[PDB]
């Protein structure tokens, strides 16, 4: 039930915008994006890789004791 | 202005009634193209093998 | 099920108060060579191998 | 004075996809609501396709769904483009949820909660599609997940028999799994419009949980155009499987007709079921079992009421960043387990995880928001 | 006898992406089929006419077909007479039930080959490995000889005899008939009986990437365009006094 | 006079170094076993160990052979 | 003091044939238009087929 | 819409289809018959406008 | 259920075997008629009492 001209009060922020046909849709793709990504992986590795190494140690763990469990030697 | 893209725009793209009709006869073209290439493509990467290239050993 | 010697040997032997369903194996049978069951698993209904 | 805002049938598309106000803001972890609705008419559009010729008698039923896939001009494709669809739509749920949870967009409870409803409507749907063919799965299948009602005292027993029309799944059991089948994606549909209305009300949340009202977005060109893009690469992960992979999902056991008196060795749920399948069998009780894999789903419910952080998002919670992940590593660590059997190391670990899935929701992140607040002096 | 072998990766004419079943592979194995499998195992689902597309002609299918000897629906007497059978005619039933399956073979039920491939983990190289991996038992164990030694079948002991020698019948093309190509021709013939869309979804597929290397960079182009507006926009801020 | 090609690959799987290896320890356990008494303790683990290595180099070679 | 606003540089988003501001946007006009609708014509053809 | 040149096997397992799907679809499209009718309210038995006595 | 060898036996099964599956059947085929009598005074109401103006 939301519309424009009725959603909240904003002063004195000027926008600038360049119209679609006067501006690349590429405009310098790999010169600045591989440096943003790199960025963006530094920023939140040490937040999303350590509990999927400790998934990926539990598994190796597990998947070898498992095997070698239903193995026997002296009886 | 003798640029290619200006008279695709100029003569069909300006036009929405021209740019539906240069999609659709662009479409017709375009499937007898792709479809050609394609199955040209996956019989020479399935050099014998199918039917299509067994057909000779059994007669007319 | 036909049972062996040694099959009826652990049944009566093991302990009546250790279980979650507390039967004698003697009160489970009629002759003790002979256990009649019926397949069906008392959790979600699966047939025992 | 425009004949898209005043007239009362185009009022509607119009306040919903055109000039909705959107966040000028929000990623591509906002396009699975799209995808789900794309998933959801897929599946009815296929699903249609398969009623045509499908059987629901135990007699045929198998016979149908491999005269589909072999006579059926072009059957195959509609079977496992509805097979990996109904993936496809757990792979894009899990998404949903995960954004939800990140982002604190539970805040929104109508619209949550709904969305709860949703999610296990969508499973139920699932598990009666997967008895339709009458594979070994589809019987076992439908003779495990009936009988969660068993565990309900007094009654469940009675309940059970209920559903399954006797004594035994049986010849009862599969036409009503038809019937059940098929309407269901269309009170779905329905409980997805109220969703969406509920979400109207307040427009979407952002990846900052900071209020977006001070830089809206008309949602056409914006999130249409953004939405096609994203359609286009759920047809490519679709397509991918049905049309190089079409089994790579499923169970082989499937392929062989139901038996009554054989349970297989191997027996797992699809892919998608296997975490709570993993919870369940972690407790060596009927009633406790049953009642973990009910609160393992229920718990969304409660999330809302757990939420001690001053902000909303988890953006600038790095504590809570870390063990949201824990959180999504331990659900990939309970699917390992699930598809796993009952023997040494995986019954102890499978036991750990489902105690830190219940411990991190319920303890470890409330805790994780309330240090975060006091680290920022609130 | 809980410990389990896995089937090694065989390098199949079709296990590659974009990939054609060997047609002159599926006949051979057709005839592996019709010779020795077709006394014990049922194929339900498969038609003579499914093979007229695939490895035979009309003319040849039409010939294989007037070889058997079926059952049809009453004469207008009311009796139940034989025809040489069309190619409408599913793939002849050895055993009237489950039972007499069980009867024959000694307690145990051959399964159905029209599945096999896709109702068994490893698929087709199960299927090569349990029929080309025959072998003797080691000490410490013997079977009550009903049953057999295979390493690949789970448990050990199988009621299945050994199926597959050198030159059980000949090729029609003239091929030698060698145990190990007994075994890849069938193999290669129970996957298409598994899955005779094989081909057309490897067609499609191709169709499918190329299509996307178009599209998925021209959506995008499309994208970016319309959000070229607001991706380079930019603010200022300008208060009062 | 029939020449199977399994049987020529067979042998020069056989010859390489991981099966010569648990080809041995099969051949131990092959002797361990009419030794003694009433033994339950099986060569079962020792003959799949072999297979392991020997059907992965089987696979690798075989059809290279087959028409 | 409105008149201190200066729209800012955008020779860094800028497609090539309007990076002269000496120089007309009208003759490049028809081209850049063409570019654009190309690549969503190819995309309907795409689609349609 | 048969599936083959006579009614047959093909045809009675659509027309189940069919036939579990359309009173949905009749249902939605009653919704939307309700839609327009409340913008205008209800006629009546004299066709005279009844805003004066709602 | 939708074949043609079973469609007739399974209508007949839920009127002789279906517990209350005689009233759930006559019912259906009954109101299916009501249905039919309630469409035709709504239209013919709205004809008469030219409702046809929206
Ligand atoms: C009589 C001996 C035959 C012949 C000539 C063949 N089969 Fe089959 N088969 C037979 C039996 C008794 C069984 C049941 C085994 C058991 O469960 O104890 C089978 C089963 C198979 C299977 C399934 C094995 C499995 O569970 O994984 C397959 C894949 C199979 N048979 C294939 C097969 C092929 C390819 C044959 C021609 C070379 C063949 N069979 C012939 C009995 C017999
Ligand atoms: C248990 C939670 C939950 C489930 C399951 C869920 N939703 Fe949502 N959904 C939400 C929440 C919360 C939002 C608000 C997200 C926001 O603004 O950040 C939402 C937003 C959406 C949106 C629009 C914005 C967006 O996120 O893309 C759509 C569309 C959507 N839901 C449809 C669906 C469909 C269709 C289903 C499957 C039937 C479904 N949802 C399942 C809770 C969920
Ligand atoms: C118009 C009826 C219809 C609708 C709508 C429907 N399906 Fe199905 N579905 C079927 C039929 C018939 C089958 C049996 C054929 C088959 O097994 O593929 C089936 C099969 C399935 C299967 C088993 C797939 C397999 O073959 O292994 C799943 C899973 C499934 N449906 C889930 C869904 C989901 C999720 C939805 C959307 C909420 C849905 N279906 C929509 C009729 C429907
Ligand atoms: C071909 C004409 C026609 C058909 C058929 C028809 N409607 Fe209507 N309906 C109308 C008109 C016109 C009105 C407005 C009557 C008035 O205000 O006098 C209306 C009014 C109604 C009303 C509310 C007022 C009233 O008359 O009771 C309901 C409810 C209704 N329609 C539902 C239905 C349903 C349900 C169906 C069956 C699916 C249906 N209609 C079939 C034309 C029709
Ligand atoms: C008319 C009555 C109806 C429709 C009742 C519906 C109840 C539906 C449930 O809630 C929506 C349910 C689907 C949901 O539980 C929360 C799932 C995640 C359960 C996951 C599940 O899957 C299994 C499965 O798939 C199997 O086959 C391959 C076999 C199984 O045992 C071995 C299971 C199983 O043990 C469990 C827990
Ligand atoms: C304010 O956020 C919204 C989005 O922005 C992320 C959307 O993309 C969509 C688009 C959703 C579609 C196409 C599914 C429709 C479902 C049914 C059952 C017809 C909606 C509705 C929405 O509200």
């Amino acid at each position: 039930g939301r519309q424009f001209g009725h959603l909240t009060r904003v002063r004195h922020v000027i926008t600038y915008s360049l119209s679609p046909f006067e501006q690349r849709a590429f405009p310098h793709y790999f010169s600045k994006g591989i440096p943003n990504v790199l960025r963006r992986t530094r920023a939140c590795i040490l937040r999303v890789a350590p509990p999927f190494v400790a998934f990926y140690l539990v598994y190796t763990w597990g998947t070898q004791e498992f095997e070698k469990s239903k193995r026997k030697n002296p009886a | 202005a003798p640029t290619l893209t200006a008279r695709l725009y100029s003569l069909l793209f300006r036009r929405t009634s021209t740019f539906a009709l240069t999609i659709v006869v662009g479409a017709l073209f375009f499937e007898r193209a792709f479809d050609q290439g394609a199955d040209a493509i996956y019989e020479h990467i399935n050099e014998g093998k199918l039917w299509k290239h067994i057909k000779h050993k059994y007669e007319n | 099920r036909h049972r062996t010697k040694k099959e009826i040997d652990q049944e009566a032997a093991v302990e009546v108060s250790q279980l979650r369903d507390p039967q004698h194996d003697l009160e489970r049978v009629k002759k003790p060579e002979w256990v009649i069951l019926i397949g069906v698993c008392t959790h979600l209904g699966c047939v025992p191998i | 004075t425009n004949i898209r805002k005043s007239h009362p049938l185009m009022k509607i598309v119009n306040n919903a996809f055109i000039d909705l106000p959107a966040p000028s803001n929000i990623s591509s972890w906002w396009n699975f609501g799209s995808l789900l609705g794309i998933c959801l008419i897929l599946q009815i559009l296929t699903g249609l396709f398969l009623a045509m010729h499908y059987t629901s008698d135990t007699t045929t039923a198998f016979s149908s769904v491999t005269h589909i896939c072999r006579d059926v001009n072009y059957g195959w494709i509609i079977r496992y483009m509805h097979a990996n669809g109904a993936s496809m739509f757990f792979i894009c749920l899990y998404m949903h949820v995960g954004r939800g949870l990140y982002y604190g967009s539970y805040t929104f409870l109508e619209t949550w909660n709904i969305g709860v409803i949703l999610l296990l409507t969508v499973m139920a749907t699932a598990f009666m599609g997967y008895v339709l063919p009458w594979g070994q799965m589809s019987f076992w299948g439908a003779t495990v997940i009936t009988n969660l009602l068993s565990a309900i005292p007094y009654i469940g027993t009675n309940l059970v028999e209920w559903i399954w029309g006797g004594f035994s799944v049986d010849k009862a059991t599969l036409t009503r799994f038809f019937a059940f089948h098929f309407i269901l994606p269309f009170i779905i549909m329905a409980i997805a419009m109220v969703h969406l209305l509920f979400l109207h009300e307040t427009g979407s949340n952002n990846p900052t949980g900071i209020s977006s009202d001070v830089d809206k977005i008309p949602f056409h060109p914006y999130y249409t155009i953004k939405d096609i893009l994203g359609a286009l690469l759920l047809i490519l992960a679709l397509m991918l499987l049905v049309l190089f992979a079409p089994d790579l999902l499923g169970d082989p056991d499937n392929y062989t007709p139901a038996n009554p008196l054989n349970t297989p060795p191997h027996i797992k749920p699809e892919w998608y079921f296997l975490f709570a399948y993993a919870i369940l069998r972690s407790i060596p009780n009927k009633l406790g079992g049953v009642l973990a894999l009910a609160f393992s789903i229920l718990i969304l419910a409660l999330i809302p009421l757990l939420h001690t952080s001053k902000q909303r998002s988890m953006m600038f919670r790095p504590l809570s960043q870390c063990l949201f992940w824990a959180l999504v590593a331990d659900l990939l660590t309970l699917t390992w387990i699930g598809g796993q059997p009952v023997e040494h190391p995986y019954i102890t670990i499978g036991q750990l995880a489902s105690v830190l899935y219940f411990l991190l929701i319920l303890v470890l992140m409330p805790t994780a928001g309330t240090i975060e607040n006091k680290l920022l002096k609130w | 006898s809980d410990l389990e072998l896995h089937p090694p990766s065989y390098p199949w004419s079709h296990r590659g992406l974009l990939s054609s079943l060997d047609h002159t592979s599926i006949r051979r194995g057709f005839q592996v089929y019709k010779q020795v499998c077709s006394s014990c195992h049922s194929m339900d689902y498969v038609a003579y006419r499914h093979l007229v597309g695939v490895c035979y002609t009309e003319d040849e299918a039409k010939a294989l077909a007037e070889e058997v000897e079926v059952q049809d629906g009453p004469n207008e007497d009311g009796e139940m007479f034989m025809r040489p059978g069309k190619l409408s005619d599913y793939f002849p039933k050895p055993y009237p039930n489950p039972e007499a399956a069980r009867a024959a073979n000694n307690g145990a039920l051959p399964p159905d080959l029209s599945y096999i491939v896709r109702a068994r983990h490893g698929g087709e190289d199960y299927v090569f490995s349990l029929l080309t991996g025959y072998c003797e038992p080691p000490t410490g164990v013997s079977l009550r000889e009903g049953l057999y030694f295979n390493p690949y079948f789970p448990g050990q002991a199988i009621g299945m005899a050994p199926p597959i020698y050198n030159e059980v019948l000949e090729f029609d093309d003239g091929t030698p008939a060698t145990m190990s190509q007994v075994a890849k021709d069938v193999c290669t013939f129970l996957r298409w009986a598994a899955e005779p869309e094989h081909d057309h979804r490897k067609r499609m597929g191709l169709k499918m990437l190329l299509m996307m290397g178009l599209l998925l960079p021209l959506v995008y182009a499309m994208k970016r365009h319309k959000w070229s507006v607001l991706k380079s926009r930019k603010l200022a801020y300008r208060p009062p006094k | 006079e029939l020449v199977d090609p399994l049987t020529t690959v067979r042998e020069q799987c056989e010859q390489l170094e991981k099966c010569v290896k648990a080809r041995e320890r099969l051949e131990l356990c092959d002797e361990r076993v009419s030794s003694r008494s009433q033994t339950e303790e099986d060569c079962t683990e020792e003959l799949l160990d072999f297979l392991h290595a020997r059907d992965h180099c089987v696979a690798h070679k075989l059809f290279n052979s087959l028409k | 003091s409105h008149t201190d606003i200066k729209v800012p540089d955008f020779s860094d988003y800028r497609r090539p044939e309007v990076l002269d501001s000496t120089k007309s946007s009208k003759e490049s006009s028809e081209a850049r238009k063409g570019f654009s609708y190309l690549v969503t014509a190819t995309t309907t053809v795409g689609v349609a087929y």
